[PDB]
């Protein structure tokens, strides 16, 4: 898969953080959205 | 157990470049899709005329 | 006021978007169109010594590289190709005039007889064995049940005269089919290739007509640097010769009619 | 100007007519005697479509006169004129423009022919072209003749001719039931399919994934055999596509040739022969 | 006289070809080949083997289910009289849920078979999509087909699912029947004031005509340069020959410009994908955006005026 | 699970990978099919107003 | 141990990369599908006017 | 199908128990379903 | 399938835990959904 | 400004030339789209008679 | 402290001739474009009858 | 991508502040748009 | 690509001032346009 | 590129006044046009 075993630790580290960051952005947007106009 | 513990190894299996770009597309399209879903339902936020209507804002 | 009809509707603007994407598409396609034959040949270029390389609109696209499989090479496009003299002379010194072939028209290698210089290597199977080889090199091949075996038919030119006889059959090892007929020529018993495209069968007579050239011309068929395989260079070379005969092989194909 | 490999083929001779008289090039176009006849037919044709646009159906100052491209339109004479030449400003113009269009397409075809004789290639293209020329002729020559009047021809205008198609189509109520129409439509659709498949293929093999080399004949056959258990092969796919598109043109020509001259009723009614066989 | 390369006049056989080999993961191939002297009369005589994975099996599976609902339903409409089924088959069909139901999932007897056949058909087409992308990857190739199939899928989806959902009514999708679906087409144009004045449908028509024009031209060309092995387009693309030269020149001398062995395949490719893509856009704006295209054309001054020589008084206005 | 014959021998006859793929597929198809049939019948369990009505607890 | 006591062997028979990515696709589509299913029944949550109709709030 | 007589004992063993497990789940779903909403 | 017996036990292990985590998220969604909005 | 810190390594994976041009395109396009969205809604600013009607600057 | 101070290097990555010509065309097109956009709406400046009506070289 | 590890710090830095520059211009224009014409 | 680091600082410079000149001409045009005919 | 540094000075010089000759003919014609036929 043309990576080394260490750059699957590294990449993974970066990935986890970035995705969790996006998810942060999303949960933020939806709580605000719930605030202005709840859908459930 | 709720914990993965060896899931860095997934990139020993799946091309990271491809996985990345794949997610980019899937997210940008899904964004477009659901945006369009909300724009077509009761929860719409553009054609509301809230808090003041612009399409009947003039006498002229 | 609940009726202000807008003059602009989604249909207008979708027709706008379309035309814009269109123009970009057209432009792009014309760029892939200049990966060969360009820049053009004018005496605009020669007069200015070359300071007017002719490319037009749009312009030429950055080269692209084709990586041939099997230690084959690498090709680029667009490329810089070495000029090659024209084996003919201007019918008129005015520009746009056609040229007359030099010498014996079938030999000229000009006109319907012209052809480029393709590699002097062979096209290959997936495996890497000479794709086009004779049935004598390709053991497995076999006529299809119910088809006259060309092997042994008489090859006959455009005027009637016997030309030779089918000494073998060349086949595609990649897409199984008859590509070339082999011809043991009568006048010198030398073996020449005959493209299938130039050959008509007369199954009830076991003849293989050839309108291209005269029986005699079969003597000058361009030759193979090995009787058990053929190169890209040699294929063009073989066919273009026969093709020349379509305008040359007679003192009448030159046209007019009136 | 010429391609970087063109001079070596630009031979003298091969005409049908003209000989050295018009045996020359202009830019990249080949002239030839038929390029001259063609250009003349063409130029007069277009210049007359310009005059028709100039005058309009009721005169240059009336509101129906127009230079708008969607709406300029030159229409045939009424049926009252039959196969006679009708006055210029009453569809005569349309008749002459037609004669010019037929002559131009035929010159064009013959000039492609001289070009095959020069280059020494098969004449598959102008023969194939002749199918479109044929369809055009049934739509202006054959049908309106069989129908005793030239007015049965379609008008030359971008949308007005679409209207011709529409009302002619509707005289038979549900044209879709025209069986030749069904054929021609089938070929036009399938042709569009094979073309997308060949197109896709050539481009999928000569440009494969990075890390891969130009692909092979073996690949080609293996992919479509993988997908649909069959591959017609490289030569033949070029053969099929030619078959589909020429046939599509054919059946368009016949589907319109029978709509009038050989059938007047609605087209769904044609299918009656099937509900009445003595099987049911 | 000269062979036209229409009919292979003398064929040859060789042991069948299982094909270029696939990587691990790409399952075995099934079936073992046969030759048809007659396909052979015009093309590769080899028939199969075929590849069938999870994808391929789930697609053949869904697709045949969908084919059964449509068929069985048609036999039901004639009372299980296979004779009558045979007699009116062309006219038989499975109509869509009625409007009364909107986009609700309807009862078996009122449209539910159509929604199920529509459902299963779509899943099966999109699975065949995935199939061609897999089969195209196993070969290192590119997804050019898949980008086209994806376009035709686009039109399909616009026709039976997207426009319907947008319009809030399953009755707006197309019914499964030959004559029924022809009628659906005509009614569609009628309902929206003549589709001829829909720009997108005009473009789709220019592109359908263009697929016939380009493939006829190119195809005739490749045959005319078949003599020089122009059919062997791959190497004429890597290593230009006199076939690609005579080819580019025929057109150059004819219409003043030309393309290349590689680029014509792009003009053709792009022209086909365009048909379906203008086409789908065309159905997308109907009812969603425009309700009467002729009127639309008048509002944009595109509809021609003719002297009004025949006219009728409006009873609704008396 | 009570003896049968030598009915293991089926795997000398039928490829285990293919039977696996076939069962996965067939079972998936049948699952969706029956779910939709039931959803298309009187026995529907969704558009029932179960257990509390949803189209009149918000359109009002 | 009466249970599949060697059921790892499945990853000796079926390519895991393929199976995994395949599974992801399958779940994303089924998710999409049933989402539309719920959207087509009494259980809908969008064209509902929840919790207050927006197509008739607005001043104006 | 390229098997020896022994991996047709093994594959069959695992196949059989797994299928009976799936069948078990099915029996479960049908009993739950039968309790909550009889169709018979 | 180019794997050793250790890399299908390992794969199976991680697969099983990952799969169970996703499935966990599933029952989570089904409980929120069941509380605010029962379907049975 | 990443915001910290080895997220630069992302240009070790995705060609910077390509990412750049991609974004340029995506934005150059999206702009046109949303512009059109605004042109068909309450936020339209051209065919409004804002702030004074212009086809009623004379008649037509 | 920031970093927009190495923003010339763009001309080491993206061809200047190209960027120039691109911007040039893109602008001419955008111009023609917007002109038509406004010309099809109320802000029009051609069919306004301003400042002296010309079809009013009579009683119009 | 034929870059060294130091020359993707560079691209990243310039890219990020520039990207953020665009985000700014947008936040500005949107506030201007919001002041002159609220959409929510 | 294929400029020295010096001729793209130069190129960037001329590009920048020239582009700004264009923006100038446009703002000129937009201000007159705003004057003869307010649109907002 | 295919000019000397001296003949793009020469070219530019001749070019600008030629261009302005054009701009002149235009502003002149538009002046004529504006006088007989004011538009605003
Ligand atoms: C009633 C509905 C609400 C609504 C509620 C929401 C909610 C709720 C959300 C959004 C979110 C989004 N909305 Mg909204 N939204 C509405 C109205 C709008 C309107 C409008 C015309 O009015 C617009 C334009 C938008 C626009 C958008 C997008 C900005 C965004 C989704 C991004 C995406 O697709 O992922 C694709 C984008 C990315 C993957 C990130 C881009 C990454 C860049 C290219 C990478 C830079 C390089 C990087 C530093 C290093 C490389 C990293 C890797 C490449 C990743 N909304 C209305 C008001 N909107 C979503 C959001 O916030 O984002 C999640 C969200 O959760
Ligand atoms: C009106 C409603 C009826 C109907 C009425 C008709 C009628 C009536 C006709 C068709 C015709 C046809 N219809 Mg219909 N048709 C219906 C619905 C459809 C549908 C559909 C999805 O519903 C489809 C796909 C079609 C498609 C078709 C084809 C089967 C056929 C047109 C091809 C053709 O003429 O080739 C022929 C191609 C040519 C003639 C072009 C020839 C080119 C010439 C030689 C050169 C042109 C040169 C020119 C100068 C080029 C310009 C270049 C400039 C120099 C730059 N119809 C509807 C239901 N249809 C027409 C037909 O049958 O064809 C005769 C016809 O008469
Ligand atoms: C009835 C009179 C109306 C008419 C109404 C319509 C309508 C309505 C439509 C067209 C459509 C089109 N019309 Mg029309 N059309 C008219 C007259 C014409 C004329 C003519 C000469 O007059 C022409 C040339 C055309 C031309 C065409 C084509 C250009 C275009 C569709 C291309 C196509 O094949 O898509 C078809 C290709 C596909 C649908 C994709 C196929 C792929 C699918 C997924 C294959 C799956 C295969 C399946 C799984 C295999 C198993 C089988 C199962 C049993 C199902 N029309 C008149 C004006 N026309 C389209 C359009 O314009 O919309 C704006 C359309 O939908
Ligand atoms: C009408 C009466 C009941 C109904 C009665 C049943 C009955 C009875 C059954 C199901 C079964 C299924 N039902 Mg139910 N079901 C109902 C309402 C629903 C609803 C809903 C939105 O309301 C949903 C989402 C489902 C969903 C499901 C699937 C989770 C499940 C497995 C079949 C399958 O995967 O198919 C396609 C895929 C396959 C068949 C896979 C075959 C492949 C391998 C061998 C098996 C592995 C599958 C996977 C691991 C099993 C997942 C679920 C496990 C049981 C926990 N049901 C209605 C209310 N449902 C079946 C089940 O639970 O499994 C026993 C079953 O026997
Ligand atoms: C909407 C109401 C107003 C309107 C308001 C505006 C506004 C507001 C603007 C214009 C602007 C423009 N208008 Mg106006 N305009 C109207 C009526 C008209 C009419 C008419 C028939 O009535 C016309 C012809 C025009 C014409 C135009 C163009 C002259 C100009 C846009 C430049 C451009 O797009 O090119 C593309 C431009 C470039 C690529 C950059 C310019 C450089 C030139 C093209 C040289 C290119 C460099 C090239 C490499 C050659 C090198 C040169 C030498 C090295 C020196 N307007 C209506 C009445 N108009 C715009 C402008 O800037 O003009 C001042 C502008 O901002
Ligand atoms: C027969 C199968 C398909 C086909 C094949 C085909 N067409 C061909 C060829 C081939 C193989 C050529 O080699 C030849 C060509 O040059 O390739 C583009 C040609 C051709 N395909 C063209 C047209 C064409 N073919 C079409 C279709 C078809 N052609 C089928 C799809 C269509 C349509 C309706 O779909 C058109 C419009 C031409 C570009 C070209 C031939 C060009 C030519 O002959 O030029 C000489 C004539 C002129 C330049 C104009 C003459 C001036 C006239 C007096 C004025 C016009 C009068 C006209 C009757 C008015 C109609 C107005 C319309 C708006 C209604
Ligand atoms: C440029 C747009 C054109 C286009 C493109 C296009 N079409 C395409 C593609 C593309 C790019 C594909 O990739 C795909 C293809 O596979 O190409 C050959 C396809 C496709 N084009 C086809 C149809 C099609 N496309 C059409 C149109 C068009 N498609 C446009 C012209 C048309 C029209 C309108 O005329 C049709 C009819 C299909 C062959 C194929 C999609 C096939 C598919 O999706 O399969 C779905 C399911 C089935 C076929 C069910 C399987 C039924 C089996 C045939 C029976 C075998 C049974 C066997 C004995 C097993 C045992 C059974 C057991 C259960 C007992
Ligand atoms: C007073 C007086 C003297 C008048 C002045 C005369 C005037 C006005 C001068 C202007 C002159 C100019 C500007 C133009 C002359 C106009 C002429 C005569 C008319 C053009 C007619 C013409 C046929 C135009 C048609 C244009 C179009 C789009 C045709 C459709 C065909 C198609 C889609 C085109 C692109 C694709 C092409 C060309 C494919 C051909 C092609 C194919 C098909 C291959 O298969 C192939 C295989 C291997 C190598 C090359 C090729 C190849 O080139
Ligand atoms: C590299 O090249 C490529 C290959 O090679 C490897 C491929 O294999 C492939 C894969 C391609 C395939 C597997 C091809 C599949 C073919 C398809 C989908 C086309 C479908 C066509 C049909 C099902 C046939 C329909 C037609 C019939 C059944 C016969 C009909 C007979 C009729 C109507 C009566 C005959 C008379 C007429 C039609 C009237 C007269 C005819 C004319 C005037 C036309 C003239 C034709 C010629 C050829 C000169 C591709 C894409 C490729 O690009
Ligand atoms: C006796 O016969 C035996 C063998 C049993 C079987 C014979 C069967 C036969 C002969 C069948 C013949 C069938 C024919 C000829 C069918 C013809 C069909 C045609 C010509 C159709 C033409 C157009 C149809 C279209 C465009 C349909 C489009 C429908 C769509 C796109 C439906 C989409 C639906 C979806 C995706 C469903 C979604 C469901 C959701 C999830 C939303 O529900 C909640
Ligand atoms: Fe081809
Ligand atoms: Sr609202
Ligand atoms: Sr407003
Ligand atoms: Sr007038
Ligand atoms: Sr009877
Ligand atoms: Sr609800
Ligand atoms: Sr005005
Ligand atoms: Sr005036």
């Amino acid at each position: 898969t043309g990576l080394t075993d260490d750059e699957a630790k590294e990449f993974h580290a970066i990935f986890m953080q970035s995705m969790y960051a996006w998810f942060g952005l999303v949960v933020i947007a939806h709580l605000l959205a719930w605030l202005y106009r709840p859908w459930l | 157990f709720t914990m993965n513990a060896n899931l860095y190894k997934i990139w020993l299996i799946l091309d990271p470049r491809r996985v990345l770009v794949s997610i980019v597309a899937f997210q940008i399209v899904l964004g477009l899709l659901i945006h369009m879903i909300v724009l077509s339902t009761d929860l719409n936020w553009l054609d509301d005329n809230i808090p003041v209507s612009y399409q009947a804002l003039g006498k002229k | 006021s609940a009726g202000i009809t807008h003059y602009i509707d989604a249909a207008q603007i979708t027709i706008w978007a379309f035309w814009l994407f269109f123009f970009g598409l057209i432009i792009y396609l014309r760029r892939e169109d200049k990966r060969e034959g360009y820049p053009l040949d004018s005496d605009r270029t020669e007069r200015s010594g070359g300071r007017v390389k002719v490319v037009g609109f749009p312009d030429l696209p950055d080269p692209k590289t084709f990586v041939l499989p099997h230690n084959g090479g690498t090709v680029v496009a667009p490329r810089v190709e070495a000029p090659v003299a024209v084996n003919a002379t201007p019918f008129s010194p005015a520009p746009g005039s056609p040229l007359v072939p030099n010498g014996d028209p079938m030999l000229s290698g000009f006109g319907p007889a012209a052809s480029p210089d393709r590699p002097k290597h062979c096209d290959l199977t997936f495996e890497g064995l000479p794709k086009i080889v004779p049935m004598r090199v390709a053991k497995e091949f076999s006529i299809a049940e119910g088809d006259p075996d060309p092997r042994g038919m008489t090859v006959v030119g455009l005027d009637g005269e016997v030309a030779g006889t089918v000494s073998d059959v060349w086949v595609d090892r990649s897409e199984p089919q008859i590509r070339y007929l082999e011809v043991e020529v009568a006048a010198n018993k030398k073996k020449v290739l005959l493209p299938i495209g130039f050959s008509r069968f007369d199954k009830k007579a076991r003849k293989v007509k050839v309108d291209a050239i005269k029986a005699a011309h079969f003597a000058n068929v361009p030759t193979l640097s090995n009787p058990d395989q053929v190169t890209l260079y040699e294929e063009d070379k073989v066919c273009a010769y026969y093709a020349g005969g379509k305008l040359y092989a007679t003192a009448e194909r030159a046209g007019p009619l009136l | 100007a010429m391609l970087s490999f063109e001079k070596k083929y630009r031979v003298r001779g091969g005409t049908l007519i003209g000989g050295d008289l018009f045996d020359f090039w202009v830019g990249p176009f080949y002239v030839g005697f038929f390029g001259v006849v063609g250009f003349c037919f063409t130029l007069l044709g277009v210049l007359l479509i310009v005059w028709g646009a100039t005058i309009g159906p009721t005169g240059p100052t009336s509101d129906l006169q127009t230079y708008n491209l969607w709406r300029i339109s030159i229409a045939p004479p009424d049926l009252s004129y039959g196969l006679r030449m009708a006055p210029l400003t009453e569809g005569g113009l349309w008749q002459i423009i037609t004669i010019c269009a037929a002559g131009a397409f035929i010159s064009w075809a013959l000039r492609e022919v001289e070009i095959c004789r020069k280059l020494g290639i098969g004449f598959h293209v102008p023969f194939a072209f002749s199918f479109a020329i044929g369809a055009y002729l049934v739509l202006v020559f054959v049908r309106p003749l069989l129908m005793g009047a030239w007015g049965h021809g379609f008008p030359y205008g971008i949308l007005s001719h679409l209207d011709w198609v529409s009302n002619v189509g509707y005289q038979f109520l549900h044209f879709h039931y025209n069986p030749a129409h069904m054929l021609a439509i089938s070929f036009f659709f399938t042709n569009c399919l094979a073309l997308s498949m060949h197109g896709s293929l050539i481009l999928s093999v000569t440009n494969p994934q990075k890390g891969e080399p130009v692909k092979t004949s073996e690949h080609e056959n293996t992919f479509f055999r993988d997908i649909v258990g069959y591959s017609i092969g490289a030569l033949a796919i070029h053969r099929l596509g030619l078959f589909l598109a020429l046939s599509a043109a054919f059946w368009s020509a016949v589907c319109i040739l029978i709509s009038g001259p050989f059938w007047t009723r609605g087209w769904p009614e044609w299918w009656n022969w099937w509900l009445e066989l003595p099987l049911w | 006289p000269e062979y036209q390369n229409i009919f292979t006049a003398v064929q040859v056989r060789a042991p069948a070809y299982p094909g270029v080999p696939l990587p691990k993961g790409n399952l075995p191939r099934i079936g073992r080949p046969i030759f048809s002297y007659w396909l052979g009369k015009i093309g590769d005589a080899q028939i199969g083997p075929i590849y069938l994975g999870l994808t391929g099996t789930l697609s053949i599976f869904f697709g045949l289910v969908a084919i059964s609902i449509i068929g069985f339903n048609m036999l039901a409409s004639v009372h299980w009289d296979v004779f009558q089924f045979l007699k009116h088959f062309f006219w038989l069909g499975l109509e869509p849920p009625p409007p009364q139901y909107g986009l609700r999932i309807p009862p078996l007897s009122e449209g539910g078979w159509w929604l199920m056949a529509g459902l299963f058909l779509t899943l099966s087409i999109l699975l065949w999509w995935v199939r061609t992308y897999k089969r195209a990857e196993a070969l290192g190739m590119s997804q050019h087909l898949s980008w086209a199939f994806a376009a035709a899928i686009f039109f399909y989806l616009v026709l039976g699912f997207i426009r319907p959902v947008m319009m809030g009514s399953w009755a707006k999708a197309v019914p499964f029947g030959i004559f029924p679906h022809l009628d659906w087409t005509a009614a569609f144009s009628i309902r929206y004031g003549n589709l001829y004045y829909n720009p997108f449908h005009m473009l789709s028509i220019a592109f359908l005509y263009g697929s016939a024009l380009l493939f006829a031209m190119h195809g005739a060309t490749i045959l005319s340069v078949s003599r020089f092995g122009g059919d062997r387009e791959i190497d004429q693309i890597t290593h230009r020959g006199t076939a690609a030269e005579r080819a580019a020149l025929f057109w150059r001398w004819t219409m003043g410009f030309n393309v290349t062995m590689e680029s014509i395949h792009r003009w053709a490719w792009w022209c086909a994908v365009l048909t379906v893509i203008t086409a789908g856009i065309g159905i997308l704006l109907s009812g969603t955006v425009v309700d009467n295209w002729y009127l639309w054309a008048v509002k944009h001054g595109m509809a021609p005026a003719y002297p009004e020589v025949v006219t009728a008084v409006n009873p609704y206005e008396t």
